[PDB]
Formats: C-alpha cells, structure tokens, sequence
C-alpha cells in the first residue's frame, strides 16, 4: 500500500488531527448505519469521503456494493442507470488520485461486469488515457485485459495498441509482456512460427539498437531466442539473422563496453548458433562479463557450467 | 539505472534493540495506526513475528491478541482484519499465521476456516479474496498457506489449483496476478511459495526465474519488483524469498543486499524503512528483519522463505516445504 515519505509544523499535525476525526466519525457513522441495516445513499455519502483518501479500505468498498445492490431492486431502471454513471465518476476521481489499488479497480470491474449496457470503447479509451499517464500501470493493463475480452476485441487490434505503445516511447516491459501473450493467440497451437519470430526479432533488434539500455526489450528478446526452431534446424535466413545480430551486438559492445546487457546475448546468440564452434569465444565472453556484470558472477558461473555441460554432451554424441 | 545511492554516515550494524523497542510499543492515539485499521490483524502478524524472530515475543501480549482474533472470526468462517470489519483470505492467513506462533489455533473454529477457503475456490482452480469475486494468484497463496499451517490442504482442489497458478507464469519466468498479468517480486513470491507447499517447484524454471530475480539488484545493493523500478525493502524480501525457495539465493551480492537493508534501519526511532532515510514502519520492519535472517544474521532466528515465520514454529506443527536447494 502506502510506503513512503522522508524521515511550522503543528498546522501539518493540526490538520492531520482533524483529518483523522472526519475519518473516524463518518467510519463510526457507516458501521452504525450498517448494522441498522440502513442501506442507503448516506452511505454511498459517507463511503465516498473515506475511500477518496484511502481506497484500501475493502469493507467500504463491499458497503457501497451493498447499498447499490439493495437500490437497484427498489429503484426505476431510471434511478438505477443514474446511480450507475455516479458511480463511474465516483470511480474515476478516486483512480485518479490513487491509480494503483486493487479496491478501487475491483469496484470498478465488479460494476461494469453487472450492468446492462456496458460501454466498453469508453472503458478502453479509459485505459489509453490512463497508460498515457503510467505505462507501467499493472492494474490498467488488467482492467485493459478484462475490457478487451468483454468486448471480444481481436488479439490483432491489441497487437496493434502493442506497436503504437513501443515505438514512441520506453518504459516498454508491460508492452512487451503483452506482446508475449498476444502472439501465440494469433498463432494459437497446442514455439511462435519462423515468420512471425523473425518479424518479432527485428522489431526487439530495433528496440535496443534505439536504447542499448533499455532491459525489457533484452528480456524479450531472451524469449524469442528460445521459442524457435534449434540450431541443426536453421533455415539459412535464421541462420544469417542471428548471425547479423551477433554482428551488431558486437558493434554495440564496442560502443558501449559497459553495457551487460548486449555481452550477455552474444553469448546466447553464440550458443542458438553453435555451442562447440563458438566455445572458446563464449568463455571469453564470461570473463569480459563477469568483470562488466559483477554482481551477477554467480548467476554467470552457473549459466557457463551449465553450458559447458551441455557442450561434453554434444561432443559425447559424436559419431 | 534508476536507484538510490546510500549516503556514507547510513547504519551499517543491526540495531535489534532498537526494533524490539519499536515494536513492543508499537500501537500505545496515533495516525498512520487507526489510517490501517483495514489490515489491523496483519499489522499483528508483523509486529509478533518480528518479535518472536529477535527473540522477543513474550514482550508481546498473547491473552489480548487470542480475544481480538476470536472477534474476528465471522460466521462464514472467514477472518477480518479487525472487528466489524468483512472477511478475507489475507487476514485469515494472518490470524492462522498469529495462532500458529502462539500454538492456540482452537481459538477459533479450525473447521469454519477451511470451510471457508474452500468455497473461494472456483471452477478454474483460482481463488477469490472474499465473497466479491476479486482473482489474484496472492489468493492462491493464501489458500494453501492457510490450509498447510491447518493440516487441511487435501480440503481443496489442488491440481485445478496449480492448474491456475501455472496458467499464469510468463515468457520470463515469472508469474502474475491472473492469467495474462505481468510478472513482478510480490506475485512471483506468492506462486513460488505455492508452489512450494504443493511440491510443484519442478515446473517453475527455476534458472529463467532465478536470472529475472537476481537482475532485480541494483548497484546500491536493493532489490526491485521489476524492472526500471526503485529498490525497497519489501520487494528485497519477496525476491530473495523467492530466490531461496528455487534454490538461487547466491545469484545476487549478499553483501551488498545486507548492506542496503542494514541501511534502511532508523538509528533514533529504531524499526525499518522501505528505503534508507525514510520513515519505518512494521511492514517494512519484519521484512527488513526476515531479509538479514534469510542473508545468514546469526541473532536472528531462521525464517521461513514461504511463510514468512520462524522456522522453528513450522518444525513443531510439522509443515516444511522441500525447497528447489
Ligand atoms: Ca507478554
Ligand atoms: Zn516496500
């Protein structure tokens, strides 16, 4: 939740005293009522104050959900709809200020999920606007998720919202992850085709070309090393790419010789291409990243052993 | 690239007097305190592990916490975070977490509590966090852990369960909240522990997930959630708690991650910050705590990397997940 500030100012400690007794007599007020039985707008009143300021506040949320559930049976489809669309802005204004509770996005799904007519283009524009805002927001994506299915959206149209999101800005792992889960939709088997990984390998390439920095298109790109074919399968275009991209890591790491991130995928590179071939180039690469990445040393002495394992069981295998 | 750099005069020494001190009065009105009254029984569960993991529990008062989580059992048989308040999984954890500390589970009504998990289970195998329909893979964990500490975990369905649990592990390793979710430190902590007491740790891929959470460390030693945030005491704990039961703690620089902890401690007020010079609170204190026991700190007792507890409470009721080593 909550977590954190740095470590006149007894109108700060007033205030917050004050505060505190507005919290504490409309949280009394809502109990009471509640255990009266009293189901009605004074609550939704009262809730709205509370949950303004702090929206993890669970039982507020379930009173509110109860007072609208009670209304909606003694209530015109009239006052039903309005109650709804002040709901929907009650929601957005509590979003806005905190965008990362799982009450208040909740609310929100739980409402939606019940009404009768549900705009669901309204509910994605909300999550564009709120991506633009946070592209890392975790709760939008899953509320974008969650509106996309009800609104049977094609895995093509959030494909294309993938594309849009990438290539005119960073913070790129949320997008990338979608990306993960959209691809094998679309090409849906009981490993992405050749075609589609290559085009997948050429847009991730582009990427951390643009920003050698950037970890999550690294990150994807580690995927899409291993969801393919095998290296006594290449085509002779996988071949050639992934031998273009060994090329042009190593043009990075000249430029950027700190930079772990491309040393490591030479080597990962190396070993999709040909692990024995490419042995003594690979345990040069260890010693190089190993002194670049030191913190790491441990997960890169277990990666090497691991791999020159792998390499005594293919020279084992030779006929 | 974003992180913290720790200022050089930062505490490099484990103050456990100090938390002690925190702690034991912790809760004596106060802000921040009644503001977290909807967690109140977590809060409890922080403050008592803490305690009882420095050694000092008995500072604590059992009688008054046994009667508080007897009031909060509700009818259901579910638990609230504090009177009044409606049941979750996440305060019913925490209580059979207290009562197990304590050795007095028949506080409450041990059959209206699995009662009461097992029908927030659905048909997908997931679980609710209360009768509202809320699906997050935490639920998952708090399920199990619940009925593990109960002896009860045969009162679900736990293929279908695992089912779920693996349905959303990710291109990274990782796993999410719900199938499709993205992958991060708190959520990858509750799967692996999961998977931990359903002895399923064999289809996470442990050296895919193990490389994802080592990459969380940052230079000045923290530990991230994810990628291209700050590091935090919390996430330190979830991701080397998650390292740990995939058998990969020696991934990341221990040194260093004590270092960060130790560093995140309050000198005058003593208890734990999520970063070094902000204010402490109990979250982060247990994690702070549980972080240096998991790290190898001598003067504090053995914790739990999937209960969160002391080892030594889980070796009496007998429940001691295998490990990935
Ligand atoms: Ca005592
Ligand atoms: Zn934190």
């Amino acid at each position: 939740m909550h977590g954190r500030l740095k470590v006149q100012a007894e109108a700060k400690r007033l205030e917050r005293e004050q505060k505190l007794k507005l919290y504490q007599s409309a949280t009394q007020a809502v109990f009471q009522k509640r255990q009266a039985g009293e189901l009605d707008e004074s609550v939704l009143e009262l809730t709205s104050q509370i949950l303004g300021a702090n929206p993890d506040f669970a039982t507020l949320w379930n009173c509110r959900r109860e007072v609208l559930q009670h209304l909606e049976t003694e209530k015109s489809p009239e006052e039903s709809a309005a109650l709804v669309k002040a709901e929907l802005g009650f929601l957005e204004s509590c979003l806005r200020v905190n965008p990362k509770s799982y009450g208040t996005w909740h609310h929100r799904c739980w409402l939606l999920s019940r009404l009768p007519e549900p705009n669901w283009a309204r509910e994605l524009e909300l999550c564009a606007r709120f991506l633009e805002a946070d592209e890392r927001n975790f709760h939008c994506w899953d509320y974008r998720r969650f509106v996309a299915a009800q609104a049977a959206v094609a895995p093509a149209e959030e494909l294309a919202f993938t594309d849009s999101l990438i290539t005119r800005n960073f913070s790129n792992y949320s997008s990338w992850h979608y990306r993960s889960c959209l691809l094998p939709q679309l090409h849906p088997q009981p490993r992405l085709p050749e075609n589609v990984l290559l085009k997948e390998l050429e847009l991730v390439q582009n990427a951390f070309f643009t920003d050698p920095n950037d970890q999550s298109a690294w990150f994807y790109h580690r995927w899409l090393l291993g969801a393919g074919s095998g290296r006594c399968e290449l085509s002779v275009e996988k071949s050639t790419v992934l031998q273009s991209e060994l090329e042009s890591c190593k043009e990075l790491q000249e430029l950027e010789p700190e930079n772990k991130w491309c040393l490591l995928t030479i080597i990962l590179l190396m070993r999709a291409l040909d692990p024995l071939l490419y042995e003594k180039e690979t345990l040069q690469y260890f010693s190089t990243l190993k002194a670049v990445d030191p913190m790491r040393a441990a997960y890169l002495d277990d990666l090497r052993s691991k791999f020159l394992l792998e390499n005594s069981v293919l020279k084992m295998e030779y006929a | 690239q974003k992180d913290v750099t720790i200022k050089s005069d930062a505490p490099d020494t484990l103050l456990l007097e100090k938390h002690a001190d925190y702690i034991a009065s912790y809760g004596s009105d106060d802000y921040e305190y009644c503001m977290s009254e909807y967690l109140r029984m977590s809060g409890v569960y922080w403050g008592l592990t803490v305690m009882d993991l420095m050694g000092q529990l008995h500072r604590m008062n059992k009688e008054e916490i046994l009667v508080f989580i007897k009031s909060c059992q509700h009818e259901c048989g579910g638990v609230s975070a504090s009177i009044g308040h409606d049941p979750h999984l996440l305060y019913t954890l925490s209580a059979v977490q207290i009562l197990t500390l304590y050795d007095s589970i028949h506080v409450i009504n041990v059959d209206k509590v699995v009662a009461y998990v097992q029908s927030l289970q659905k048909e997908d195998g997931s679980f609710a966090g209360d009768i509202w329909g809320e699906i997050d893979t935490r639920f998952s964990f708090c399920a199990v852990a619940t009925l593990a500490l109960l002896g009860k975990l045969d009162a679900i369905n736990v293929e279908k369960a695992i089912e779920f649990v693996l349905s959303c592990m990710n291109f990274d390793g990782g796993f999410g909240c719900r199938p499709g979710s993205e992958s991060h430190a708190g959520q990858i902590y509750c799967c692996t522990g999961f998977l931990a007491i359903t002895s399923q740790l064999h289809q996470v891929n442990s050296d895919l997930l193990g490389w994802w959470l080592c990459e969380r460390q940052l230079p000045s030693g923290g530990l991230n959630g994810r990628p291209e945030k700050l590091p935090d005491v919390c996430y330190s704990w979830w991701v080397l708690a998650s390292l740990k039961i995939i058998g990969r703690l020696h991934w990341i620089d221990r040194e260093k991650l004590r270092s960060f902890i130790l560093a995140c401690q309050d000198e005058e007020t003593g208890g734990f910050a999520d970063r070094p010079g902000d204010m402490v609170d109990p979250f982060h204190t247990l994690f702070g705590i549980a972080g240096l026991s998991l790290l190898g700190e001598e003067q504090i007792k053995p914790v739990s990397p999937v209960f969160c507890m002391p080892e030594e409470v889980l070796q009496r009721v007998n429940v001691q997940p295998e490990l990935v080593s």
